[PDB]
């Protein structure tokens, strides 16, 4: 699926370029209009058979599926370090766009929506400015830790867990909560430390850069 | 000037036609309306001047009370005009969100504690002189562009704005401090500002070109008591802006207009006085500082994050306050990275953190209240010179600390809860605007991905 | 000035070469013709000045009678000129012309004294206005547009160079934040002071001048109050000074209630108070108001839609009179900023915030007085101070519908003639018909792709 | 087409690569998303096509689309071979008709007509005029507000020196109100009009007439054969799509605005109307005024009585009341000769021509409202006024919405027009009036700037 998206990105970019145009997967190129999100539909299969479906539940979700959500919510800010790894990512995730870490079937403000072999979990939080291999893996490892620890997610709906307010906050969360990633040596301390280092480098660049907004706000003062 | 009759005498003598009833809003921008000179003399000293503050940013009827001591003749107006500063009161009681009133009540709380009677502040407000400034934030595009004839990026230009060929002698990066003309192109304009500042009452000391080659300047004048020091800086800003504006240029107090060169800081010199005697002096300590001076530092260090919420209140402030600028909260004498610096009566404390994009009344008061809190509670500062306390990393973090620590400001009702709650609410809104706006840097980093 | 001898004395003391015989039309525009100074002294006081009122909008040979006290030296005219306001009368009878708005204001003052309620109706308008650097508009078959511009405008923060070719030095205004920072943020300070000086020169006693909320060059100048008719004369002189000072400065000044969208419009708050034998009558009670002042408000609320037909007579007026955050609630208060009538002893007055300065001051001030008087005489209690709050009209036609239905409080004492009311409605309905024909740029945005 | 096998056979033969899943929103603009043809033959007939109408104007979780294959046609504009198919909106669980689906309302209107027994079919024939411009631009900002149209036929270009292509002016341009209907070269858009006519024939329309209309700035009209109410709505949506695309791919712009320009003729959409039962006409009766039966006469009375509420759907734009001006079917009366009448009467050809509507409306909602009003008159024997104190059209959109708000029981009959739809429609149109309430006009600058 990571190979497909990279192939998907390559075609979109090239087809636009050869047409004399430019295609981008920026989560928020312009202000005042809708951003660009990459909803992720995920599910677990075994012996060619689905696992998330169960007639005895809210959205028709097996305990294996509900725990997957619970792990996704508990490790939310850590997962978003890979699903929303850009400074620009947090101009789309503005509470003005999913920002409430809670799951529901009807509500749209939920980061996790639930639409037998079609029963799946939809993570609306991510955006396509991410590495698909890293983004899809982090979501899987988050769910598995929820299943292995029977993590019960909050009740399907003023005290909802929120997405980080910045790229800096997400990296602090990833730095203090990544044991669920290092399980089975899937993610290594080498990669994690490198990922944080690179992203904190991009934060430092933003720390040095004056913005046109600040000119509008503070120049006359 | 001091009396109603003193003002009336000056009006007849200089033929003053109008009076600019001006004051400072919460943000730090001077607001005014103009009335005939006879109308000023008739009402301002009696029932004062009424105004609707419904549109003034950071307030929401109110009454304006004159302070003739701050009066000066406007050197920019076509018609002869007298500029007078007013304090806001209830139509009587001192207004909660008037910054100048905070400075006044701060001077009173100082005396009430018996610690001192006078707190002398001396700002070092730097600034930039640009030949052109333009910016925009729309859906399709967002930009800012400055320009200067001194700028190093213009070294290879063919023709200047006036049609005359390039005759070079433009500044280099971080090398504008401080060669003589023709390298310095803004010496004569700086002198115009210096002259106008002397004309409007200020006692000046020094003026020069600053580090940044893109036309950064600095003018220094003599210190004064807290409230008057705030008045002097507002007068300093108004004259600097106007003089450049009438010269076809733009002057700004942005802490960081351009990237890759020095930002703009406003070093604040601090000193407490009593009975006409210095209180920071003691030849038996580290930096010749008294125990009181040492405790003043400690209180400023402990509440630093809450203090910098007023001294560095803009989003742009944290593009100057970057490690690699005084970002370390510790005091010394020789060190040049320390936030607090120590250079009998001349013995004073230099806080190098603040920038001139702040409200001077609030900025100077916040520093005093922090110091006095350190004096009253004997707060010992860390030793002079890896656990060195840093400045806040963002504007949001600064507002977080102000919310959790503001009791030292509300002492003696100097800072009101209504003001601090308003100040936070305003700044959070600016942060929310940044949360919405995409940046050119993000295009450079993320577009191709 | 009071008489012919006083006029001749001034003509000599100032060397006046010509006399501008001016008068206000029914709409609210000042009309005039210029005569030599000697010709003015020779005929104006004896047989008056005749003119052909066939081509004056809303009128159709009548006689003009001077009010020397309205005279003032023109500070704009190349040749030394004295401007004098005149009154229109029937030559063979000297009877006041039915459609003369200045006469309506004069007949309102006379009716006021007949009631015994008061002898003086003071009015003080807070007329705001915009100063633009460029104004252009057209209404053809192929196109229909308007385009305003200002050096202070927020939409020019990103331009490279200005009108004079000089680089952008910023300090331009932001939306709804032009009230009222000091220069250089205020680029129209020296021009406003030029206006203030001219207003003082022509005889107005000024109080205040400042930049307004709208960043695109909106200002406001306040001056001392006056009796109804004279306050109408002063406001006409006010608008002329503002128009000419801006024009000769190479700019355009407008009293349009809403020239631009997204930012604040232009209003004209009217401060009202009744006086008798030199004593204030509104002072007493809640808000420091008297029974006479409260009944004045009640009559102002009851005939509101009819009064607004004169105080807000533009199609442009109802783009400011919008519930979109504006005085649209017919209720009086002292603290509420939503009340169309506000209450801020000799200063205890009524502030009507609804009107805009695109109206006829003579007709506007009269309509407010006649409404108040009707409330006083009939003991009309206003709604309680502060869901069922009375609203301003949602259209110009609705205002004309109300005026066509409720106008008897105006015809009392023959202040407003039926001839004037019908003619006023006819002109306004004619303007409504013009809008009924015209497509708008908004409609292209909404309906073209369909 | 008729069945699933028909479409599948066509896709193979014509090599159809994609399928445009289309529907009409509440306002009247066709919405769509494109899927592979194979994907369309796998899910549409069984599970249907799911979508989220949260972003669609006037719809608000996910809803369900069910195809009406008889509406299918091959797109003559797409680079890739595409089959355009219209869909109906139902609940993804109950398969029940979505209330805010205009096409479904038209389908529910044909069902109520049968339940009465008066007829089994209502036939509608629109006379939709339109404008063709070479350039159209508009903007509504704080600093300025404008619109500008241009045409090579335009009378305001008679004195122009150089055309858009660089060639000199060779005249033969129209004069004001005199484009009906000179032969070329005076008619500059004959070949483009014929291209539109050809494409309309290609997509399955049975065309009757094509010509240049009154307004000299590129006004045209293309007539096609009548049809049943719902399918007549389908044909018009396809009609407007072909017109829009043919002009667009010709470097031009086509609009159905009732009054794009002032000073010249407006654009209208006359709606011919007739009721049929068992193949027999019902509006014909030899021994009456306009050959009208009691059914036809009562139908008119229903139209007249609920005229203002009907015009809330037939003339639902602010721009509509710049055409509906007493300068135009304003008088709600019917005549067999008088053109000033809002209703005109021109044996199986006897029909009712409503001249009020304009093509800026939703055809599904427009045709349905006229029938329900007409059906209301029949069920109550509502007699219209004497053929020739005359009822006028609303003077504004607000008056129409005010009238629809008080008089709409005839629409709610048989669950055709739900209360949710009517409330939403009113709420949407009052939002547009609010926009007009906020926007200054160029006319006001002419009238009030100098004051
Ligand atoms: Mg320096
Ligand atoms: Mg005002
Ligand atoms: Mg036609």
């Amino acid at each position: 699926a990571g190979d497909d998206l990279m192939k998907y990105k390559y075609v979109v970019h090239e087809t636009a370029a050869l047409a004399g145009k430019a295609a981008t997967f920026m989560p928020k190129p312009i202000a005042g209009d809708n951003g660009t999100g990459m909803h992720c539909h995920q599910s677990l299969w075994k012996d060619g058979k689905p696992l998330f479906y169960d007639e005895k539940n809210y959205g028709g979700l097996s305990d294996l599926a509900r725990w997957y959500i619970g792990g996704l919510i508990k490790h939310s800010s850590s997962v978003l370090a890979f699903t929303n790894p850009s400074l620009n990512s947090y101009h789309r995730l503005v509470p003005g766009a999913p920002v409430n870490l809670v799951y529901s079937a009807r509500n749209r403000s939920a980061a996790i929506r639930i639409p037998p072999a079609a029963k799946r979990i939809e993570f609306r939080a991510p955006d396509p400015s991410c590495n698909p291999f890293l983004a899809f893996s982090a979501q899987l490892m988050a769910g598995l830790d929820g299943i292995l620890n029977h993590i019960e997610p909050p009740a399907p709906v003023a005290g909802i867990k929120q997405v980080p307010s910045s790229l800096a906050e997400a990296m602090d969360a990833l730095e203090e909560d990544h044991d669920f990633l290092t399980a089975g040596d899937v993610f290594t301390d080498d990669l994690i430390d490198t990922w944080i280092s690179i992203k904190r480098g991009e934060i430092d660049q933003a720390r040095l850069a004056p913005t046109p907004l600040e000119y509008e706000l503070y120049f006359h003062i | 000037l001091e009396t109603k009759a003193d003002a009336e005498a000056l009006i007849n003598k200089e033929g003053i036609e109008y009076v600019s009833v001006r004051f400072t809003d919460l943000i730090g921008v001077q607001q005014h309306f103009t009335v005939p000179a006879s109308e000023f003399l008739k009402d301002a000293f009696t029932d004062g001047m009424p105004f609707d503050g419904s549109s003034v940013e950071g307030f929401q009827d109110m009454k304006l009370v004159p302070d003739v001591s701050t009066a000066f003749i406007d050197p920019f107006r076509k018609h002869k005009t007298l500029d007078v500063a007013f304090s806001i009161v209830d139509p009587d009681e001192p207004y909660s969100r008037d910054p100048r009133q905070v400075a006044g009540k701060a001077e009173a709380y100082l005396k009430s504690t018996g610690i001192a009677d006078t707190a002398s502040f001396a700002p070092e407000a730097e600034f930039f002189i640009f030949d052109k400034v333009r910016f925009e934030n729309s859906m399709q595009r967002s930009f800012y562009e400055v320009d200067s004839i001194e700028a190093p990026w213009n070294s290879g230009i063919d023709t200047e704005d006036d049609g005359t060929p390039n005759i070079a002698f433009k500044n280099r990066v971080k090398k504008g401090y401080f060669p003589v003309p023709p390298i310095d192109h803004t010496q004569d304009l700086r002198d115009d500002m210096v002259a106008n500042l002397q004309k409007v009452g200020l006692i000046l000391e020094r003026s020069h070109h600053e580090v940044a080659g893109a036309g950064q300047q600095e003018i220094n004048y003599r210190f004064n008591s807290l409230q008057h020091a705030g008045d002097d800086l507002m007068k300093y800003k108004y004259v600097v802006h106007e003089t450049a504006a009438l010269a076809g240029k733009a002057a700004t107090f942005m802490p960081k207009p351009i990237a890759g060169d020095n930002g703009t800081g406003m070093h604040c010199h601090q000193s407490l006085w009593k009975d006409g005697k210095p209180l920071f002096y003691d030849e038996k300590n580290y930096g010749g500082l008294s125990d009181l001076a040492r405790w003043y530092i400690g209180g400023l260090i402990k509440h630093s994050s809450s203090v910098l919420a007023f001294t560095n209140p803009s989003l742009n402030s944290y593009h100057r306050l970057v490690p690699g600028a005084p970002v370390n909260l510790v005091y010394s004498a020789r060190n040049r990275s320390a936030a607090i610096r120590i250079p009998p009566a001349a013995k004073r404390i230099e806080f190098r953190a603040p920038d001139p994009s702040c409200n001077p009344f609030l900025a100077f008061s916040a520093q005093l209240m922090a110091g006095l809190d350190g004096i009253l509670n004997h707060i010992e500062p860390p030793a002079p010179v890896a656990g060195i306390k840093q400045v806040p990393s963002s504007l949001a973090e600064a507002m977080d600390a102000l919310e959790e620590d503001h009791d030292f400001l509300t002492a003696g009702d100097v800072f009101t809860d209504d003001l601090i709650d308003t100040w936070i609410s305003i700044k959070r809104g600016e942060i929310d605007q940044a949360r919405l706006a995409p940046t050119p840097l993000e295009y450079e980093l993320y577009f191709h991905i």
